[PDB]
């Protein structure tokens, strides 16, 4: 309503919202130590996990 | 120059053969085909310890396989690394292992021993001077403990002067599968206690328990409890093949472990085994390397000593060490538990420092102590081949075969002789 009474009224050109907000970059999964060489590559990825 | 020669036998001697070997060539950087690829000078230096050199510098491994059916040593052959064994050492039988202990002893041995031997006698010729020979098999084992006690009765007089290194896998006291496993152990404990030196005990159940503890990976193979146990068997023989500090020399050992004639059953033990989470968990001092080293639940060969003593003790630590520490913690733990030990040799342990750490982690160690800790072992067999011969059964296979019982009577004899002396020196 605003930007089209402005636009008549007042003869008023477009203006767009500027985002105003804050931003953050996105963190990371904690990986699996590798290989030890004693378990198996597959197993032990399931077995390191929590 | 010293150097080993190395015997597989029986379908475990396979197990471990094949496991054994292909940690060490991964050690040494040589491929799976055989073409050195040459990254560790010292290494390099003194592979002859083990190999000899071949052309184009691939290196044969101076083992020998032994079994009955060919399907195994086909399929040991199919691994990895049958390609850098032997044509030439695969000398093997035509008949079935029946799983007889009898048979092997008598009968299907006959006609192998005297080629497995020429073999042998044709090796140690082509190498200048062994220390010995590392035989790995199995007592429980039919075919295993079968060829194994005739072919050690005979090398003894071969050569009176040698080292008679046996490995020796104990079996489950909860099941042995094979209802004559006690049969078969009580046969064959005699001959190999007679004949050998220094023989490894070691039981399939605490090797479950430390994958379960440690490893906690709930899918295990066999051929992880054997990639453990190559690395067990590496850790002591590190020190011939690595300079400084160190006396390498299994007769070395022998001689700083064995108090009596007739004691030769040791256990071993080993160092960080690491879990899940502790790779990023876990620090790497002096003081929680001895106290993971010397407890009870990482020890994996039969029975906690919690109920012995440690007669005599030895360490071998592989890193970049320095004597304070050791010294310092051998203080601590003799002051620990004054009791725990025998008064009958006061100082009953034995240090040794290899400089060259394993290819991935820093230190490492292994441990191997012998202790009152058969006594349980030797008189479960007791009982179980009392409780089983005292009605005989199962017993016209091995008459057909050709026994009787008076054998069995001196063998029973024989190891009760040994709990005597066991409880006698110690208690
Ligand atoms: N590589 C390998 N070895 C095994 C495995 N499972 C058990 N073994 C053990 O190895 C033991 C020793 O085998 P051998 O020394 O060849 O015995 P044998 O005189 O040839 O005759 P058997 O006792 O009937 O096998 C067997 O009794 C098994 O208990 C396995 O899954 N893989």
């Amino acid at each position: 309503f605003t930007r089209q009474f402005y636009k008549d009224k007042f003869g008023m050109p477009d203006l767009p919202p500027v985002d105003v907000t804050k931003k953050e970059p996105p963190p990371v999964k904690q990986e699996l130590p590798p290989y030890n060489g004693y378990g198996l590559i597959e197993d032990s990825a399931q077995n390191c996990f929590a | 120059m010293r150097e080993i020669v190395h015997l597989q036998a029986g379908q475990c001697g396979n197990q471990i053969g094949a496991k054994f070997w292909e940690v060490i060539s991964d050690e040494h950087g040589i491929d799976p085909t055989g073409t050195y690829h040459g990254d560790s000078d010292l290494q390099l230096e003194r592979i002859n310890v083990y190999y000899n050199e071949a052309t184009g510098g691939k290196y044969v491994p101076r083992a020998v396989l032994v079994d009955l059916e060919p399907g195994t040593m086909d399929s040991v052959r199919s691994g990895p690394f049958g390609q850098i064994f032997r044509p030439d050492n695969f000398v093997f039988g035509q008949s079935g292992a029946g799983n007889n202990w009898a048979k092997g002893h008598y009968t299907e041995g006959a006609e192998l021993v005297d080629s497995v031997l020429d073999v042998v006698r044709k090796e140690a010729e082509s190498c200048d001077c062994l220390q010995g020979f590392q035989l790995t098999h199995s007592l429980g084992g039919g075919t295993g403990s079968g060829m194994g006690t005739l072919l050690i009765s005979k090398i003894r007089e071969e050569y009176p002067d040698r080292i008679m290194n046996t490995f020796s896998v104990v079996p489950s006291p909860k099941v042995s599968d094979t209802v004559v496993e006690p049969y078969n152990a009580t046969l064959s404990v005699h001959q190999l206690v007679e004949n050998t030196d220094e023989t490894y005990c070691i039981d399939n159940e605490a090797l479950y328990d430390i994958c379960f503890r440690t490893l906690k990976l709930t899918t295990p193979t066999y051929g992880d409890l054997n990639h453990l146990v190559s690395a067990t068997m590496s850790g002591v023989t590190t020190c011939l093949r690595f300079p400084g500090q160190l006396n390498a020399d299994l007769r070395k050992l022998a001689v700083n472990m064995v108090p009596f004639p007739r004691l030769h059953f040791f256990m071993p033990g080993f160092a960080p085994l690491t879990s899940r989470g502790s790779q990023q968990y876990r620090a790497l001092t002096v003081p929680e390397l001895t106290q993971q080293m010397f407890d009870a639940k990482n020890m994996m060969a039969a029975c906690d000593p919690r109920h012995g003593r440690y007669l005599t003790v030895a360490a071998v630590f592989r890193g970049r060490m320095s004597m304070k520490e050791v010294d310092e913690q051998m203080l601590n733990v003799q002051n620990k538990n004054s009791s725990y030990f025998v008064e009958w040799i006061p100082n009953n342990v034995k240090t040794a420092v290899c400089d060259i750490p394993p290819r991935g982690l820093k230190m490492s160690a292994t441990f191997i102590g012998n202790s009152t800790a058969i006594q349980e072992l030797f008189k479960r067999i007791s009982e179980q081949f009392t409780a089983m011969f005292r009605r005989k059964a199962f017993l016209h296979w091995y008459t057909g075969e050709g026994m009787d019982e008076m054998e069995f009577t001196e063998a029973e004899s024989n190891m009760n002789d040994l709990v005597s002396e066991y409880q006698q020196y110690q208690d």
